[PDB]
């Protein structure tokens, strides 16, 4: 099969600026059959080009692309709010049409730091079977976010959950929440109880935390 | 002209789901029909495709072997049959035809690009592979700028729809996605922030609605502890 | 036609293969 | 008796982008004004249809209209899959005489019964011949001449089946095939036939095939399978390649007293992805144009082949577009003077 490769995985820009992605080919690719695809996360993807040049019906004249052989692009003369979403290519001439592993168009906005707020289990769930700590991270871009889980200093390791917000439209910023998930027989047997954040908005590792009561 | 999806359809390990996708107008004579899938959260998946040129139809070998494409008579809806399901094939399935096909002749494009375009797409059928069955979500309260939010746990099927104090509080309002879990039911958060002085004069309620299991709670999320 | 892909098809139906000109007929 | 360079004999105006004249300019010339037609005494000469190289001159000159106004998309020969220009065109094709050069002349068989091949009594000789409209079909022969007397059942070898025969009709029966607009399938059309005048035809075929196979029985059933193009009545209508249906129209249901009568209408559709008449391969074209798109032609002729104790079952046929050139060519032959 044909691998590929575009670059790189997400393009940071504000809008009125200018975009260039690029879809590398691991083979050479009949130049007059490379496709580009755009997904804005929440409904289905739709064409942008095909043939590495040719626009799709009714695409606005901003989209250029171009490229021929194994080194294709996809250029956008100036950005707009329906236009930071993910961006896909595929090779179809020789079948198997492999695609592309993605590019996200963000926001650039400048850095800003995590909110970040702590939740013990409710009163109303511990009466039931488990206990379920959360640590919300609030409006913080950009995207990257790591959280280490821990309970009297122990490494807690395969027992969370986590998700993130799609850039927020306004304030172009992100929110994550992490969750363990603990049954109520290990979590009246300690105390200690804290999420650790560790952000490049963050001057260091930040952490909020509470004791069991 | 527009394709028809199939509905989204929560079938069992080891069975077998078969999508359809019917064209409004025309047929799929010349261009044919291309199908593809997304996985949660992650990229597009070439699955198969009809090529009526070459009068050939393929697959790839991640799915070759009980994967099969099969159109109508007159090529007016086609099919994927997908024998054998794993929880690895729970995904969205689309559905992608050439738009040269019928409209009419444009002065204005080319007619000489005989593959297939993909340019009008499906719906998308949602297809989820899971041995669990309707179960209804429990809301829990994320008690106490401030910030709370409702805690909703343990449902299947997707989807819920939370929406706070009747729809009056979107200023700062975070609905975050599901999260499949070891159990093989769903849970999501939505959480909100207020001002601080607030937490003493305004009531905050959030309404969760489940349609599969006939489910609405409507919360209320106070704050004080010790 | 060619002759070799018509009679491949009309085999597929149980007939032989006949180039009529430059198409396929079976029979 | 000699074979030699038949000259393109043209009709055309030097003004019109209607493609049958912008080709005429090039190869064929400007009729004979006059034509002789001196009826030759006492002569008796032998003709064949299937041998006269006017049948040749023509296919290998009909090739040429072909190639130089309808370019297709994308041509698949063996192994090649060449492109080039698909412009859309003005097409309704016009007559083409043809005329003989000097030392030559054209005796032409004014027979009303001849069967195909030979001897003419009332042999006459003429420089041009009668206007022929290069239409490419198959099993029904359209836009052509009717036959003068009886219906004439024309094969090189009735023995060989696979050889196909050629039914020349003395009345004509009208197809009026038609793409609607709006009123959705722009890929889907019709055709309709008169379903009276039509069976009435059939009968008079059914009863005339009689006479060829000792008496026998007759039944028309619908081919086997293979090619759409021989298996469903193909033409080209305005750019257009249709491809019809026809169970309807050899229905042995409908040769008593019974449903027939109505109108009989045809499920066509327009393809783009051909088969290719001039040699082995495929091509493909763009899709339709806006509009009405109306084709009232002339079933002149009937294209059938044989699968060969008592019945005799027919298919139409055809496939072989020299056959199609066979049906207004058959009463012509090239001599010479010198
Ligand atoms: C055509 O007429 C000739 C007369 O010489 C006859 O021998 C021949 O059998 C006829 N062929 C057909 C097909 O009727
Ligand atoms: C010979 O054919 C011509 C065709 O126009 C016809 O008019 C003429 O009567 C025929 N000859 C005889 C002697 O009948
Ligand atoms: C046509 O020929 C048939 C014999 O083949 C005859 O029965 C019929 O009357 C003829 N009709 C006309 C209009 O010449
Ligand atoms: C017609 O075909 C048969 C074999 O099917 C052959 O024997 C015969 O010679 C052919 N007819 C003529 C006139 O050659
Ligand atoms: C042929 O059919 C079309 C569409 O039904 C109609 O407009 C036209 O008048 C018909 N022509 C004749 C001669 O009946
Ligand atoms: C078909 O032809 C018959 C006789 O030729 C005639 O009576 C009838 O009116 C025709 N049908 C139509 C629809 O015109
Ligand atoms: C013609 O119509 C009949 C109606 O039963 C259908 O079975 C047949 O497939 C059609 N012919 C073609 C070539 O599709
Ligand atoms: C044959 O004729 C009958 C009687 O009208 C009709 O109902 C049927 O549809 C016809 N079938 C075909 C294949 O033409
Ligand atoms: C037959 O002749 C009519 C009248 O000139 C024309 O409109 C029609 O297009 C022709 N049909 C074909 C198939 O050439």
């Amino acid at each position: 099969e044909i691998v590929m490769m575009q670059s790189p995985g997400t393009l940071s820009l504000s809008p009125g600026e200018r975009a260039t992605l690029s879809c590398r080919a691991s083979q050479s690719v009949s130049s007059s059959y490379l496709a580009w695809y755009q997904q804005k996360p929440g409904q289905a993807p739709r064409l942008l080009i095909y043939g590495a040049s040719s626009r799709a019906t009714g695409i606005p004249d901003r989209f250029s692309g171009s490229g021929s052989g194994t080194d294709f692009t996809l250029t956008i003369s100036r950005l707009e709010p329906e236009d930071f979403a993910v961006y896909y290519c595929q090779q179809y001439g020789s079948s198997p049409e492999t695609f592309g592993q993605g590019t996200k168009v963000e926001i650039k906005r400048t850095v800003a730091a995590p909110s970040v707020f702590i939740f013990p289990p409710s009163d109303e769930q511990l009466k039931s079977g488990t206990a379920s700590v959360v640590c919300l991270l609030n409006n913080f871009y950009p995207r990257e976010a790591k959280v280490q889980w821990k309970v009297d200093n122990a490494l807690q390791s395969g027992n969370s959950q986590e998700s993130v917000t799609e850039q927020d439209s306004k304030d172009s910023t992100y929110s994550l929440s992490s969750t363990l998930t603990l049954s109520k027989a290990d979590y009246e047997k300690h105390k200690v109880y804290a999420c650790e954040v560790t952000h490049q908005g963050l001057s260091s590792p930040v952490t909020k935390s509470f004791n069991r009561g | 002209v527009q394709l028809v999806q199939s509905g989204a359809e929560v079938k069992k390990p080891g069975s077998s789901v078969k999508v359809s996708c019917r064209a409004s107008r025309g047929t799929f004579s010349s261009y044919g029909i291309t199908w593809v899938r997304q996985a949660p959260g992650q990229g597009l998946e070439w699955m198969g495709g009809i090529i009526p040129i070459f009068d050939v139809t393929n697959y790839a070998q991640n799915f070759q072997g009980r994967v099969a494409i099969t159109t109508d008579a007159e090529m007016s809806t086609a099919y994927m049959e997908l024998r054998s399901l794993k929880s690895e094939d729970s995904a969205v399935y689309y559905c992608a035809s050439d738009s040269r096909d019928f409209s009419y002749y444009e002065p204005g494009t080319s007619y000489s690009h005989y593959y297939n375009i993909m340019d009008v797409w499906g719906q998308g059928t949602t297809v989820t592979v899971s041995s669990a069955s309707t179960k209804g979500p429990s809301v829990f309260p994320l008690a106490p700028t401030a910030a709370l939010g409702c805690l909703v746990k343990d449902y299947f099927p997707e989807p819920v729809t939370v929406s706070w104090n009747s729809g009056a509080l979107t200023s700062g309002v975070h609905t975050f996605p599901a999260v499949l879990q070891s159990s093989g039911l769903y849970s999501l958060s939505s959480v909100v922030t207020v001002p601080s002085s607030s937490l003493g004069t305004q009531t905050y309620i959030c309404n969760v609605n489940h349609k599969p299991s006939n489910t609405k709670v409507d919360k209320r999320v106070e704050p004080k502890s010790c | 036609x060619n002759l070799h892909f018509c009679q491949l098809r009309c085999k597929s139906l149980g007939l032989l293969g006949r180039c009529a000109x430059t198409y396929c007929a079976c029979v | 008796d000699a074979d030699t360079t038949l000259f393109c004999a043209s009709d055309a105006k030097a003004h019109e982008t209607e493609v049958h004249n912008v080709w005429a300019t090039h190869a064929c010339v400007p009729t004979d004004p006059n034509p002789q037609e001196i009826h030759l005494e006492n002569v008796t000469e032998n003709f064949n249809m299937w041998k006269n190289n006017m049948v040749e001159q023509m296919q290998e000159d009909v090739i040429s209209l072909w190639d130089q106004s309808l370019q297709p998309c994308v041509k698949l020969t063996g192994g090649s899959v060449i492109k080039q220009a698909c412009p859309k065109i003005s097409f309704d094709p016009i007559p083409i005489h043809y005329c003989t050069p000097a030392g030559y002349v054209i005796l032409k068989c004014n027979d009303k019964n001849f069967n195909g091949t030979g001897p003419c009594k009332n042999v006459s000789s003429v420089q041009c011949t009668h206007g022929i409209k290069p239409v490419v079909s198959t099993q029904l022969l359209l836009n052509g001449s009717l036959a003068e007397e009886e219906i004439i059942i024309r094969s090189e070898n009735l023995t060989n089946n696979a050889k196909t025969i050629i039914v020349h009709l003395n009345k004509s029966v009208e197809i009026n095939c038609t793409r609607p607009s709006n009123g959705g399938d722009i890929r889907k059309a019709y055709c309709e036939i008169n379903g009276t005048k039509w069976n009435k035809v059939l009968k008079q075929v059914t009863e005339k095939l009689k006479e060829h196979f000792n008496n026998k029985t007759i039944i028309f059933q619908p081919p086997s399978g293979g090619d759409l193009e021989i298996t469903m009545h193909s033409f080209n209508c305005r750019g257009e390649f249709f491809y019809c249906n026809t169970t309807q129209l050899f229905n042995n249901t409908c040769i008593t007293m019974k449903g027939c009568n109505g109108t009989i209408t045809l499920p066509c559709k327009i393809k783009q992805i051909i088969n290719m008449w001039q040699g082995t391969g495929q091509a493909m074209y763009a899709p339709p144009i806006d509009g009405k798109i109306n084709c009232v032609s002339n079933i002149t002729g009937i294209l059938l082949t044989r699968d060969g104790t008592s019945n005799e079952t027919f298919r139409p046929g055809g496939g072989n577009i020299k056959d199609n050139w066979r049906s207004e060519l058959y009463k012509y032959k090239v001599v010479q003077i010198e």
